[PDB]
DNA sequence: ACGCACGAAGACCAAG
């Protein structure tokens, strides 16, 4: 059952890249050895073959957001917004495998490897959560399978289709953000700021005297100051992205699960960059199938009643056994 | 009963497979799903594998493979190392361990192993047109294909989305269904090329320890 | 050499351990190297506690572990076999760079078992699959299954060579890590992308993972000279 | 909790960006080499996407100061006026160290890489000043997400919404 | 009595 989820971006959408990557101050990355190298943490990009004006298409890096958080952030507001709370309320106490498998999907709880039987597969793959992100010991294969979040842009029509040609961009979609961090003792300016401090002026002396000394040190040829000067890479605010839920055989408890994550997803973040208020968005459209399900007040209507009832009498009849079970602790 | 030419362009990259990538294989997994369909998840997954639009090639000791060769990777892109993590918010599981619902005693969280464990661990992205030849019914095979939506590992990711398929009949000499996992003592006129011996499945599931034979392996596509 | 637990009693000659139980039932695969555990073998049920971070990796849900695999899961045996390459004759060290290159060159006739951990201690022994021809080498570098081709390799750093042999300043063809994790790795760098032919290009841009990983180790501006790593299985006897 | 702050301006705010820039005598950015070039440290610009009258989204640059600044701000405003002054009238000294890690995050610039016990981790985080910011060596994850400072502009409606369209600005505000 | 918890420890080559 598709979802076709689309996405605009309030705040810089912040997805660090592994490795170590070097700017300089006008914005060239990895400069040669000749200038000043400040580093630099880019935006995930997945390389994608694109039309590059017509002619042969060439790969292209294509800022996105990995599969894997995604799938991560819907089990977190899942379990942050609708299981949690259900499990509260019936004083539901969670044991450290069945927690792990839950949040996780780790194996920590039993890893020796358990048997499910037919009936206990049928069982705990209709579980309205545990049935959708499978793993644990028994590493049940899960319902979902959600997609990259890539932004609707010239060089994901390929992979997103021409179903949203009036909602691409076409010149590049990133920035680079620099960030500097001081030091605070250089910042005083009077005794009454080193008030506080419990050495008074005699610590802030000591602070300086021993900054300037590694600093010296440094210079002519351990431990790190708390000046620095850095980069990052950002996905510009405002790129409308589009992501993709499918799941295999669902149950309307699972589908219903699905759309209150839906209802409460924009109250999360995207990536990382939670110090900036990176990651924020607003749910523009949701489509079950080819329908709209999306309205301004959430996901509503006649043709999504079903799945909701379902889903709250599921989490009415939630109990914690249901994830011990599951967990095989 | 007809040779056949699978054809499968990719809309996303796929995992790129460690080892052979065998059409039968794919084509049983998606047998199961249709069994899944029709029957329910309490099936056993092993009755009904088999049960497949392709004729076997029997060896003089009685092992049997499936004639599907291994699917082609041709790569239009350099494959891209993919990196993904795995971590348990530490500040959630203090706020429910402080709040009861987590029974842990333990003090602190251990990152290096255990449930809090953080693991950093790569896989390979490659977009790929997949070709790969067998012997079997056009028809039923491309019927199979068509509810195929995924090629490769990490589909659960969303790793190796389908944009199309086609099924082909070819003459004999463009290329053989030989080139997959084949048993020991399998003749060697049929084989395509040089055949290392290996450890590997003659059935799907290949990925199954247990299963493990000796077998010829082709070395121009592990 | 059939299964990964069949070094035990093969090239390190341990006894079974005491106080196992016995097998009394239908046969079923060691959990581990997915060994038959039949009728009157030796065998004890799963422990491995919650540290075990390779449930993925268990051959089979048994929950049974044969005493082969009980003596490869100690500590001292984790330990010695972190860069361990397991021959017929005995126990080899591969740590070096010098003994990667002459395993990935010049492989040891016999069936062997190639090991690799990533990180300070992982279970290998039990995951690693025999290579049963020295042509197609498996070798398990922590969680990776790798697939290694010591003609591949040798047309690789030939390539390098037919590339680098004129021009003072080596640079590599393809980028390279040794750890297997850079975002770059495998791709082709900008030096093998303007100085080599679209053959040589295809050919970098398809070798296996593993053989990206033993370039990683055998490519370099200097190449190792490929030496005999030394015999280790004494060392690991000694301390167990 | 969501908080929209709404600021006004009096004097002129002026962030610098990074990266050498020349103009001319005339205003003009980055001039042709034949005039005379005078440099130039120009305000931060945030590359954003905007709906002109057009109908189409393009990347336009929108003149704001970064949420690290701001960030500061309110860190430093917490500080120097909230809780040092109640820290002083209960006659509370702060080690150098200490100090250090309320007004930058850190101590120093390595990280201890050593995991923190669960108590320590809910005493923090519910910490009134700790809580909100987090870092220390062991890099704690605060409960303050606070954004940069987006003008209301015609460049930044697809941004802020379109709530704020009375104050909003057409033309250039730099 | 039994399961959980906590620290010491041991493999270690090493580049562009
Ligand atoms: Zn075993």
């Amino acid at each position: 059952m598709q979802i076709e989820v689309l996405i605009r971006n309030i705040t810089p959408i912040f997805s660090a890249a592994p490795g170590s990557y070097y700017v300089s101050l006008d914005g060239t990355i990895n400069p040669p050895q000749g200038a000043s190298r400040f580093p630099l943490t880019r935006a995930r990009t997945m390389t994608v073959v694109a039309e590059t004006g017509d002619g042969v298409a060439k790969a292209v890096p294509l800022p996105i957001v990995p599969g894997n958080t995604m799938r991560n952030l819907l089990r977190r507001t899942m379990l942050k917004d609708v299981i949690e709370p259900a499990l509260r309320d019936k004083s539901a106490q969670l044991s450290i495998g069945a927690y792990a498998t839950a949040y996780a999907g780790n194996s920590s709880g039993n890893p020796d490897g358990v048997p499910s039987s037919f009936d206990e597969i049928v069982t705990m793959r209709a579980h309205p959560f545990l049935g959708l992100f499978g793993g644990g010991p028994r590493m049940l294969q899960g319902r979902l399978m959600v997609d990259s979040l890539y932004p609707i842009h010239q060089f994901s029509q390929r992979i997103i289709g021409s179903d949203y040609i009036n909602d691409s961009i076409k010149g590049g979609i990133t920035e680079i953000v620099w960030t500097r961090r001081n030091d605070p003792i250089l910042q005083l300016g009077s005794p009454d700021d080193a008030a506080v401090i419990e050495g008074g002026a005699q610590a802030a002396n000591d602070w300086i005297t021993s900054l300037l000394a590694t600093t010296k040190a440094k210079k002519g040829k351990n431990g790190r100051g708390l000046k620095a000067f850095n980069a990052h890479e950002v996905v510009i605010a405002g790129v409308k992205w589009l992501w993709r839920i499918n799941v295999d055989r669902p149950s309307e408890s699972q589908i219903g699960l699905i759309l209150l994550a839906l209802n409460k997803l924009a109250n999360q973040r995207i990536a990382g960059g939670h110090a900036k208020d990176y990651g924020r968005f607003v749910i523009e459209d949701v489509i079950l199938d080819g329908e709209s399900v999306w309205t301004p007040s959430g996901v509503s209507g006649q043709a999504t009643e079903q799945f909701f009832d379902a889903i709250a009498e599921a989490l009415d009849g939630m109990t914690s056994s249901e994830f011990e079970q599951f967990a095989a602790s | 009963m007809d040779f056949l030419k699978v054809t499968i362009n990719l809309g996303s990259p796929m995992v790129e497979p460690g080892d052979l990538f065998h059409l039968d294989a794919l084509l049983g997994a998606l047998r199961v799903s249709e069994v899944r369909a029709e029957l329910g998840d309490g099936i056993n997954p092993r009755d009904h594998h088999y049960d497949l639009p392709l004729e076997q090639y029997r060896s003089r000791s009685g092992q049997w493979v499936f004639k599907a060769s291994a699917f082609h990777i041709n790569k239009g892109a350099a494959s891209q190392n993919w990196m993904q993590t795995s971590r348990i918010n530490t500040a959630e599981a203090a706020r429910h361990r402080s709040e009861g619902f987590l029974l842990l005693r333990a003090a602190k969280p251990n990152p290096a192993g255990g449930p809090f464990k953080n693991s950093l661990y790569h896989y390979p992205l490659v977009w790929a047109t997949l070709t790969a030849y067998c012997v079997g019914d056009q028809a039923r095979i491309a019927d199979l294909l068509s509810q195929c939506r995924q090629i490769g590992g990490r589909r659960g990711v969303g790793c190796g989305r389908v944009a199309g398929f086609s099924v082909e009949v070819v003459p004999e000499v463009e290329c053989t269904w030989a080139l997959r996992a084949m048993p020991d003592d399998s003749e060697q006129s049929i084989l395509c090329g040089e055949y290392a011996l290996a450890m590997s499945a003659l059935q799907s599931p290949y990925w199954d320890r247990s299963l493990h034979k000796p077998a010829l392996v082709p070395t121009s596509l592990a | 050499m059939r299964y990964p637990s069949d070094v035990v009693d093969q090239v390190f000659k341990l006894p079974p351990d005491k106080g196992l139980l016995t097998w009394d039932n239908d046969p079923v695969a060691c959990s581990h190297c997915a060994r038959p555990i039949e009728k009157g073998d030796l065998y004890s049920p799963s422990s491995v506690g919650a540290f075990f971070s390779d449930t993925r990796n268990l051959a089979s849900t048994s929950r049974s572990i044969c005493w082969r695999c009980l003596i490869l899961r100690k500590k001292q045996m984790l330990n010695g076999l972190s860069y361990a390459l397991i021959t017929q004759d005995g126990v080899f060290q591969i740590s070096k760079d010098t003994n990667k290159a002459w395993l990935f060159t010049t492989p040891p006739p016999a069936p062997f078992f190639v090991m690799h951990s990533s990180s300070t201690m992982q279970h290998l022994c039990w995951r690693t699959p025999v290579t049963l021809d020295n042509r197609l080498i498996k070798v398990r570098y922590g969680n990776n299954l790798f697939v290694v081709r010591p003609e591949a390799i040798r047309e690789a750093l030939e390539i390098a060579d037919r590339m680098n042999e004129g021009q003072k300043k080596w640079q590599a063809p393809i980028f390279l890590d040794r750890k297997a994790a850079d975002s770059g790795h495998g791709a082709l760098t900008k030096a093998g992308r303007e100085h080599l032919s679209a053959a040589d290009q295809e050919f970098l841009l398809n070798i296996t993972p593993g053989e990206r990983w033993a370039l990683a180790y055998i490519m370099h501006s200097k190449r190792p000279q490929p030496e005999e790593p030394e015999c280790i299985t004494s060392k690991i006897l000694e301390k167990l």
